[PDB]
């Protein structure tokens, strides 16, 4: 799977991930929805190879899944990213590595912060304002580090997001057929149904 | 009676009660019979049912083309050794395309039944089996004993009464050794001899299991409308 | 064959008593008498040699082991249960310490293996408790002096001064009366030699006494010179030479 | 204690007797063997009037043609019922056929054996094993956890068995229907049985070769019932 | 063979009942007391060492309060080597959780996992029981101070004040009593050692037969400090409570 | 009392089974001794053979552990050949793992370690045994360790074991108080192993011929028993003197 | 390097009669360049009025047919003496073939 | 590995181990369950010898399994808690590979078997615990309630009771459940619940408590002054 | 007491009740015995015929281990098959590490060391058996005797089974009556002869005798059995002796 994007603004982390699936010569799908959702403040988007990266995302879930009902009690994005960067760097020396990247993007509650973290497949793990993983950033970074403010509002930041996409869509040799985008707050995770 | 909870115990006479109490499972198992001239062998059971509802239990086993046995006692034991007979016969087919002599079956039966009595948690085998088999030596019939002993014999019985069979067999000897190249002769005089074993009961259509290997014969069993003939 | 007992050979009785353990412990106090004093300087730890025939060669049997250059130990209870845990003990010293973090270890926390050991030998399966109790003496850098008492339960105390073994309770008594916190060396090894005398009935002297000291590094006892910093070991056995001079000044 | 494959000094296994009496506590399960069918009926037993009747679940699908009941410990035949269902399916698998209901039978009795210091003890429940095959027709059979199984034209198990086994001996004939079958069933269910029998605490099925096994709705059972009671009230 | 030998730890008697876990409660029982009390702003540790000799070395000793983590301590009830094997398992899952989710694991989480432990030594395995009893005395950010008791059974409960081992039905009940739910922790201390004094099956209740730890927000802003008292701190509370 | 059948402890804090493995060890009925030279260690033992059937060349109780070490030992012929091959087995281990021979102390401590083990662990019993070892170590000289079913040992400057151990042990202390040194101040072992055989008959009160003994000397590089003539010739000397 | 395979080479053909059916192949059983045998026969009777071929690697071959024909055997045995039929003898030998995936047996069968 | 037959055939037929286990059960604190038309409610007793108990971090009596699914039991507390990981790590296996959540039958049968499984493996005792299992299966409204023991048989049950004193409540609810008409309402069937309860319990104080399990995920625990307000309403009209 | 109910378990005096109950079975089983001659080895023994369905000659008794190496036992004879299979393991695991047929005297500690390994524990029973054995390897005649002990010794001649005390008593004539030597073929006839002696004891039911032998000269150090004219000759041998 191809490009995935994550942006941090005042109050909510942004997550935007691209709708083809390649299967060499033709796109399969122009919807595909690159996400799961591990908890009601908590979202992963994910990047890597044909079938380890949901395998990857289903076993993840299920497990934050498992915690929460354990404990009646939902775990704070740093401790989600750590057990996800741990499974990663335990599997980095496995006889068949999962080739996983990784963006997280959840909402503290209990620090009222939105957060975003950055992991690829080796258990390299990065908290940080906006993150890409592949070539995603190579294009979009020099946008982000030229536009982007702490204290950006939602809309401020999804029109930032709409640039990066736009200079994607006109020097990305590959069709990407457009990104879904979703939104971590407060409140939760919702979709932007129109992009 | 102190030294009879398991079979890793001997008596202070020196004997092994666990065995002892195996062997007690085959005289309360049907009576069945199995005698050979020079030519065949044959095997013949007395089937018992449960009620005049059920079927009557099967008693008789292929092993292989040229060899099979009779049971008396626990069935699923039974099972359990024939099944390991059917591989043993297999192996020495596949690997070194021979056909497994009636023998080295006896001692590979031996020996098997042989672990089970000096070892902890195990049970020895509560079944009794009369093997018959044609060979490279000739027509064969054997004795196994859950105590491991294996013995080769001309006639023989086990089972409910069968001392009655096993005497008939005893004086019969000269006569029924002769009888090569007539089975159904063989078969008649071994019907004959199971039925010095019967009391209250005699032999019916669905009552009575004869089986036979030999010289130009693979091991078949007859049941059913196909024993009505010996009747 | 296999080891098919899986099960504790040692349980709770209804008064909730672990049986095997008092039975341990009353293998201990029928042991031959052994103490341990500690001075400002110094930790000694003795016993009495009962040879069984004068035939033995009694210096060939060593009751007072070195575990560790600054590490010693001594018994009351079944030898051969004791010789198996100074194998044990010196093994795990470097095992789980040496090999980890290049020196070795503190005196409480290798007798915290040791104690680990005797507790697994009360609840693993197929096994009966150590019929020992035993005292260990030694140094470490951060810690000083210390002695140790271990039962067979695995529990271990720290201790001034302490006997273990047939005249334990007239030993403990005499040890109460004579020690204090500014004892020097030599004065615990006298005071070690007096409360001995009373427990042993036969001959008294150098040969039928083993005793040993946590004291001074000697450089003489290393074997090699050149590193400023390794300086010898400060677990020393007294020769029968030593303590027959020691029984003199007595 | 003593070796749980001990051997009795008459010759049989102490466990294998111990848990055919825990069969002969279990509630009553009777199997009619026809030329149309193989009829499966048991008496349900709801220790109490509040536990739902419909989720008590003594007769069992294994597959299309084979059905089974069970009495006595029915814990135990959860996972007897699940290496039934996998052998079954397993053998079609491997040749694109229906298995045997000998051979079935067969592969469950084999578990029935394997207990000892495999599994710690024997079952204490046994079967009734009903189904159709090409070869030999409609069959029942009894499995026990000694590890035998018989054929039997007719059969009861557990409390109220020799009862019934008694009458079944009586009332069997090798022309009976598969409607004769199912009254019959009703009949000596309604003699065993300590409460009075209805369509809730007792249910009846049949194996046939056209539509396979099939439980009975209580609609259906509860007609049969009705039907019953005016046939006997008719002489 | 060998099953002649097996005692079988691991049944239920008649009743229902785990003989084993019974008879270790009842070893338990003949234990130094063990008292945590649990305040606004801190929880208390305090036990009573077994008859001791005047040449045990007291202030280089530990017998009955472990350190599990910084934030986390427990009291011990019964023999001394089993709750160390248990201790050192405790130790370890906590660095574990520190590892996987680099947060501090919740004081529950770890009560649960050494609970279950000893729960397994009752249903399987053939193994005699541990004969422990803990209290356990922690802070984490979720459920602030929290106090728990464990015993051989494996079943573990919460508690504002609690007692293990000897004289525990003396000890509830003047617990029960002066326990009040605004109380301090400076009080806490004073109940704990009043509790003891009252409880001890000894002569007079001196520092030198006593371990004693504090969990305290006393530390500076949004943090927890744990003590374990030195010989001379039991020695000098022991005078300002004026029981001595 | 199930505290008597394995190795558990009683209430007194005793192990049964290593106390009645003790008394499986005389079970043989006969006696053994060890004595050191100035460059030997002579080791004898009685020898009895009841039956007119057996062939007596095959009736041994003294083993060649390995070219230095020779073992004798008192107790049954099984638990005493179970004893001698795991201590070449020991032996030549030894000697691969580390490069030189396994010295006498140090085989039956680990001997004595096995043993140990038996009395500890419930599965395993103890062997019927007691094990002494003889050799002439590179180190320590003529030695004697002896092993038991406890898991003791220790060195000796002579030793004696089996039932009549008691009057052979005082007849040897009683010599060793008057001669004063550790051991048998003769420069030839044939003449130590005449000593040996003299004080046995001393103590036992009984005349031997060539059949009646069975010995074994251990000399700098080999361990080696003696020959019916072998004995012979050294009895005639005793006679003679 | 070693190479677990070779190459007989061999040609056989099966085809469906009405009510009849045919499996031939010819006897000449080659490596290389070279005739190892004129006369090696390739199509066996299997029992159960079933015959079969493994053309290709004649160890394979072999073993296939050998394994097969003891399947026969067991499943007499274990389903009393039931005649195979056609269509279970053949899911049986692919069960038999994809049981070494992984690896195969280096033939072309047909029954 | 410990290997001992520890469950077995006596000769009367019986596997006293499985038969001492439900002692254990009649010894716990007692357990209900009533089904609604719309809801299920569960009711626990806790013993009252317990105050200066910390009942914010105590374990409570109802478990949720899953968010549509609780479970409940009378027993061995240590026992329950095996049981209880198991079966959530189950529910949510399930959801990985069907993707879809555990039905209540489902979960009641994977409990109920590991249950089963205990009482014939070599080395291990049965459980001492009977659970009640109840909630509502994915998109569905027909409430669920099932019953466990330690012999492994399970089933469903209109309304059901374990622990001490469970015949006295059982003799209660078999008067007072009317199945032709389910208490109608949430109110009704916590009433019955509480009422039942109210036959064995002692005080109305902290020693009841209620769960209320609603379709489609809605669980939530009551508190003591809601509760209150059902006993101090119950006795009011009794008086009479 | 309670010591005799569990193998491997010492009593006060230093006995294992489980081996000596195992004798008893051994006491019971029929004759069998070995003699040694100048280059070799003979073993006979007293087959009981039950019934005259036993078909004579078939039943073989004596075992062969390797090429060079016959064993014979008294007991239960399931137990002492088991030990056969197991030297026959020990036998070729020595020759396929060392390429030399294995030596009688280390053969017999082989055996020896695995019937005693059935006396170190309680979760096995002892050998029912007591084992008379032996060949010809490199360094000339070997006979032995194994009881369920593991103890074994080197005989001269050998007896086992419920007439071992009439054979040992035999065996002691020849012993005494040639102290130089007795040739294979003497031995062959003189075992005939003992075990027809031995017979009285076991006297209801009337035996088939068999011999086997392994002689430098006349067998050339292989393991043969002794077929019809030489067993007949020796047959007539002893049937002459009774009367």
């Amino acid at each position: 799977m191809d490009i995935i994007l994550g942006i941090r603004v005042q109050d909510s982390v942004i997550l935007a991930s691209s709708k083809a699936v390649t299967r060499g010569i033709s796109v399969l799908k122009d919807s595909d929805d690159k996400t799961r959702q591990l908890s009601p403040h908590t979202l992963m988007s994910f990047a890597g190879e044909a079938g380890d990266t949901v395998q990857f995302a289903e076993y993840i879930q299920a497990n934050i899944q498992l915690y929460s009902i354990r404990e009646d009690y939902e775990l704070s994005p740093q401790a989600v990213s750590s057990f996800v960067r741990q499974e990663l760097a335990k599997s980095i020396r496995s006889r068949r590595p999962y080739q996983v990247n990784v963006l997280i993007g959840g909402y503290d509650k209990k620090k009222n912060k939105p957060e975003l973290y950055q992991i690829d497949y080796l258990g390299t793990k990065v908290e940080l304002p906006y993150g890409a993983h592949g070539y995603s950033g190579f294009y979009t970074f020099s946008l982000l580090d030229h536009h982007y403010r702490p204290d950006m509002t939602t809309e401020e930041g999804l029109d930032l997001l709409k640039l990066c996409v736009q200079e994607l869509e006109k020097r990305m040799p590959m069709d990407f057929k457009g990104v879904i985008v979703k939104i971590v707050d407060k409140d939760g995770i919702r979709q932007v149904d129109d992009f | 009676n102190n030294y009879d909870g398991d079979t890793v115990t001997f008596s202070p006479t020196g004997r092994l009660f666990q065995v002892e109490y195996a062997l007690e499972a085959i005289k309360q198992g049907s009576v069945t019979v199995g005698l050979r001239s020079n030519t065949h062998a044959v095997l013949v059971a007395l089937k018992r049912n449960a009620d005049e509802l059920s079927s009557y239990q099967k008693k008789i086993i292929k092993c292989d083309e040229h060899m099979g046995l009779s049971l008396a006692g626990l069935a699923p034991d039974a099972r359990v050794l024939s099944n390991y007979l059917r591989q043993q016969c297999n192996y020495s087919s596949l690997v070194f395309n021979r056909k497994l002599a009636v023998e080295r079956a006896g001692h590979l039966l031996c020996d098997k039944a042989q672990k089970n009595t000096q070892s902890y948690g195990g049970r020895p085998y509560g079944v009794g089996l009369l093997i018959i088999g044609y060979d490279k030596s000739g027509a064969h019939l054997l004795e196994f004993q859950p105590s491991g002993n294996v013995t080769e014999l001309y006639g023989t019985a086990i089972g409910a009464r069968s001392q009655g069979a096993k005497t008939y067999l005893e004086r019969t000897l000269d006569t029924f050794i002769k009888i090569d190249g007539n089975p159904d002769e063989l078969i008649k005089a071994g019907v004959e001899a199971i039925s010095q074993s019967l009391r209250d009961e005699s032999l019916t259509v669905d009552n009575l299991s004869i089986a036979i290997v030999g010289k130009d014969t693979p091991f078949t069993i007859y049941d059913g409308e196909a024993v009505a003939k010996y009747i | 064959m296999t080891d098919r007992y899986s099960f504790s050979l040692t349980t709770f009785s209804p008064s909730g008593k672990l049986g095997q353990i008092d039975y341990a412990l009353t293998a201990v106090k029928q042991g031959v008498t052994s103490l341990g004093i500690k001075a400002t300087n110094g930790v000694v730890i003795a016993t009495e040699k009962k040879s069984s025939s004068p035939l033995a060669m009694s210096e060939t049997l060593s009751k007072v082991s070195l575990l560790t250059p600054d590490i010693g130990a001594v018994y009351s209870g079944m030898g051969p249960d004791y010789r198996v845990l100074v194998d044990k003990s010196r093994k795990v010293a470097h095992t789980s310490y040496k090999r980890i973090y290049g020196e070795y270890p503190p005196t409480k926390l290798l007798v915290s293996e040791v104690a680990k050991i005797m507790q697994e030998a009360t609840q693993s399966g197929g096994v009966r408790p150590f019929g020992v109790s035993l005292l260990i003496a030694g140094h470490d850098e951060f810690n000083g002096f210390s002695l140790y008492q271990v039962d067979p339960s695995g529990s271990y105390f720290p201790w001034k001064a302490t006997a273990i073994g047939k005249g334990s309770v007239a030993a403990k008594t005499f040890l109460e009366k004579r020690w204090n916190d500014e004892l020097e060396l030599e004065d615990a090894i006298h005071i070690a030699l007096l409360t001995l005398k009373e427990s042993v009935e036969g001959e008294f002297n150098g040969d039928t006494i083993e005793l040993a000291i946590i004291g001074d590094e000697n450089p003489d006892l290393l074997g090699y010179t050149g590193i400023p910093t390794d300086k010898g070991p400060r677990f020393r056995k007294l020769t029968s030479q030593e303590i027959n001079d020691r029984l003199e000044a007595l | 204690d003593r070796g749980v494959s001990t051997f009795s000094p008459e010759g049989r296994l102490f466990q294998v007797e111990y848990s055919l009496e825990a069969i002969k506590l279990g509630s009553t399960a009777i199997g009619i063997a026809t030329k149309e069918g193989v009829v499966l009926g048991v008496e349900k037993r709801a220790t109490s009037p509040l536990l739902e009747s419909d989720s008590i679940e003594k007769i069992v699908e294994i597959d299309r043609h084979i059905g089974c009941a069970m009495s006595g410990l029915t814990a135990d035949a959860r996972s007897m019922i699940e290496h039934a269902r996998t052998a079954a399916v397993t053998h079609n698998l491997y040749y694109d056929e229906d298995i045997n209901v000998e051979s079935l039978t067969q592969s469950v009795c084999d578990l029935a054996l394997r207990f000892g210091e495999l599994m710690s003890r024997p079952f204490g429940v046994a079967l009734l094993i009903a189904g159709h095959d090409a070869d030999d027709g409609y069959q029942l059979f009894h499995a026990e956890p000694s590890g035998t199984f018989y054929r039997y034209n007719a059969k009861a198990i557990g409390s109220g068995s020799e009862g019934a086994q008694a009458e079944l001996l009586n009332e069997w004939h090798s022309s009976l229907t598969l409607k004769e079958a199912e009254l019959l069933v009703l009949k000596i269910l309604k003699q065993v049985m300590e409460e009075k029998l209805d369509e809730n605490n007792a249910q009846l099925s049949c194996i046939t070769k056209q539509d396979g096994f099939k439980i009975y709705d209580n609609e259906k059972t509860a007609e049969l019932i009705k039907e019953l009671k005016e046939k006997e009230a008719a002489e | 063979g060998s099953r002649r030998y097996d005692s079988r730890t691991t049944i239920f008697s008649p009743e229902g009942r785990l003989y084993q876990v019974e008879y270790a409660l009842e070893s338990i029982s003949h234990a130094g007391t063990a008292i945590g009390i649990m305040a606004s702003d801190g929880i208390v540790l305090a036990a009573e060492r077994k008859v001791t000799s005047t040449l045990l070395e007291q202030d280089t000793s530990t017998e009955k309060l472990y350190k599990l983590n910084d934030k986390i301590a427990v009291a011990v009830a019964g023999l001394t080597a089993d709750a160390e094997i248990l201790i050192n398992t405790a130790r370890i899952h906590a660095q574990n959780y520190l590892k996987t989710y680099n947060e501090d694991i919740p004081v529950e989480i770890l009560v649960r996992r050494l609970s279950d432990i000893k729960q397994g030594y009752t249903q399987h395995g053939g193994l005699r029981p541990f004969g422990v009893s803990f209290i356990y005395a922690g802070y984490d950010d979720r459920y602030g101070y929290q106090l728990y008791t464990s015993n051989p059974s494996g079943n573990y409960t919460g508690w504002k004040a609690i007692s293990v081992g000897a004289n525990t039905s003396a000890a509830q009940t003047l617990l029960q009593m002066d326990y009040k739910d605004d109380m301090k922790v400076d009080d806490a201390i004073e109940l704990a050692l009043k509790t003891l004094s009252k409880t001890t099956d000894s002569s007079a209740l001196t520092y030198d037969r006593l371990e004693f730890a504090t969990i305290r927000k006393g530390a500076n802003d949004g943090e927890v400090y744990q003590k374990i008292f030195k010989p001379q701190e039991i020695k000098d509370i022991l005078v300002k409570t004026g029981i001595t | 009392g199930y505290d008597r059948h394995i190795t558990i402890f009683s209430p007194e804090g005793r192990l049964y089974q290593v106390e009645y493995a003790f008394k499986a060890t005389n079970q043989t009925n006969i006696n053994s001794l060890a004595v050191r030279g100035k460059d030997c260690t002579v080791v004898i033992s009685q020898k009895k053979v009841p039956d007119k059937l057996l062939d007596p060349t095959t009736v041994s109780y003294i083993f060649c552990i390995s070219r230095t070490i020779g073992m004798v030992v008192n107790g049954p012929i099984p638990d005493a050949r179970n004893a001698a091959l795991r201590a070449k087995a020991e032996a030549a281990e030894f000697r691969y793992k580390y490069g030189y021979d396994m010295p006498c102390d140090v085989l039956a401590k680990r001997m004595a370690n096995l043993s140990q083990i038996y009395t500890q662990r419930a599965y395993m019993r103890p062997l019927g045994v007691i094990l002494t070892f003889v050799s002439v170590d590179e180190e320590l000289g003529p030695s004697i360790y002896k092993t038991d079913p406890a898991g003791y040992y220790v060195g000796y400057k002579a030793t004696a074991t089996g039932p009549k151990q008691q009057e052979i042990t005082t007849n040897l202390e009683n010599h060793f108080k008057k001669s004063k040194i550790d051991h048998i101040n003769e420069e030839s072992w044939e003449k130590v192993v005449e000593f040996a055989i003299t004080h046995m008959i001393d103590a036992l009160g009984t005349e031997f011929s060539k059949n009646d003994l069975e010995v074994g000397v251990a000399t700098k590089d080999k361990f080696f028993t003696l020959s019916a003539e072998n004995i012979e010739e050294r009895l005639v000397a005793i006679a003679e003197q | 390097q070693f190479n677990p395979y070779g190459d007989n080479g061999g040609t056989i053909l099966g085809i469906a009669g009405e009510d009849f059916a045919v499996l031939a192949g010819d006897t000449r059983n080659i490596t290389d360049y070279s005739i190892n045998s004129r006369y090696e026969p390739k199509v066996f009777d299997c029992g159960d009025n079933i015959v079969m071929s493994a053309n290709g690697f004649a160890a394979d071959g072999d073993a296939l047919v050998k394994r097969f024909k003891n399947s026969v055997k067991w499943y007499h045995f274990d389903h009393n003496d039931k005649k195979l039929s056609i269509n279970s003898a053949a899911r049986n030998i692919q069960h038999l073939l994809y049981g070494k995936r992984f690896f195969p047996y280096y033939v072309h069968t047909i029954i | 590995g410990y290997d001992r037959a520890l469950s077995i055939f006596s000769p009367d037929g019986h596997i006293f181990q499985v038969e001492y286990a439900l002692e254990a059960v009649k010894r716990g604190t007692c357990a209900v369950g009533v089904k609604g038309k719309n809801c299920v409610v569960l009711g626990c007793e806790r013993r009252s010898t317990l105050k200066l108990q910390d009942t914010r971090i105590t374990p409570s009596k109802v478990s949720k399994i899953d968010s549509h699914v609780v479970l409940s039991f009378s027993g061995l507390n240590a026992d329950s808690r095996i049981l209880i990981e198991k079966a959530r790590v189950e529910a949510q296996s399930h959801r990985l590979t069907l993707e879809d959540p555990v039905t209540v039958e489902y979960l009641t049968r994977y409990v109920a078997g590991v249950q089963q499984r205990y009482t014939q493996s070599g080395g291990v005792r049965p459980f001492g615990v009977s659970t009640l299992i109840a909630g509502f299966d994915p998109r569905d409204d027909e409430p669920k309630l099932y019953q466990t023991e330690p012999s492994g048989i399970y089933s469903s049950w209109s309304a059901q009771t374990i622990g001490r004193n469970s015949k006295t409540v059982r003799e209660f609810l078999e008067k007072n459940y009317d199945r032709k008409e389910p208490p109608a309402t949430v109110e009704e069937c916590v009433k019955l619940t509480v009422r039942s309860l109210l036959e064995v319990v002692q005080t109305g104080a902290k020693n009841i408590e209620i769960t209320v399990v609603k379709p489609d995920s809605d669980i939530v625990a009551l508190s003591s002054e809601e509760i209150n307000q059902y006993v101090t309403q119950i006795e009011q009209e009794k008086q009479e | 007491t309670g010591y005799d109910l569990s193998n491997s378990v010492f009593s006060p005096d230093g006995r294992n009740f489980q081996v000596e109950y195992a004798v008893k079975a051994v006491e019971n089983g029929t004759t069998s015995i070995g003699i040694k001659c100048n280059d070799g080895v003979v073993f006979a023994v007293e087959k009981l015929i039950t019934s005259k369905l036993l078909v004579p000659q078939k039943n073989v008794k004596i075992q062969v281990v390797d090429r060079h190496i016959g064993c014979v036992y008294s007991g239960l004879i399931p137990d002492g098959r088991h030990l056969v299979n197991r030297g026959r393991e020990e036998a070729a695991s020595f020759k396929k590490l060392y390429k030399t047929p294995i030596p009688i005297p280390a053969f017999a500690d082989r055996l020896g060391q695995y019937v005693q390994a059935h006396t170190l524990y309680n979760s096995v029973r002892p050998f029912g058996v007591s084992t008379i054995f032996g060949g010809v390897d490199k360094n000339g005649a070997h006979l032995y005797m194994l009881e369920p002990s593991g103890s074994y010794w080197g005989y001269k001649g050998a007896a086992t089974g419920k007439g071992r005390q009439s054979a040992k008593a035999e065996l002691e004539k020849l012993v005494d009556h040639h102290p130089e030597g007795l040739s294979a073929r003497e031995a062959v006839k003189q075992a005939a002869k003992i075990i027809y002696l031995a017979h009285e004891d076991n006297k209801e039911k009337d035996f088939e005798l068999e011999i086997s032998w392994c002689s430098l000269s006349e067998t050339n150090g292989l393991h043969k059995f002794v077929k019809g004219d030489l067993l007949q000759e020796a047959i007539d041998f002893a049937q002459k002796e009774i009367n």
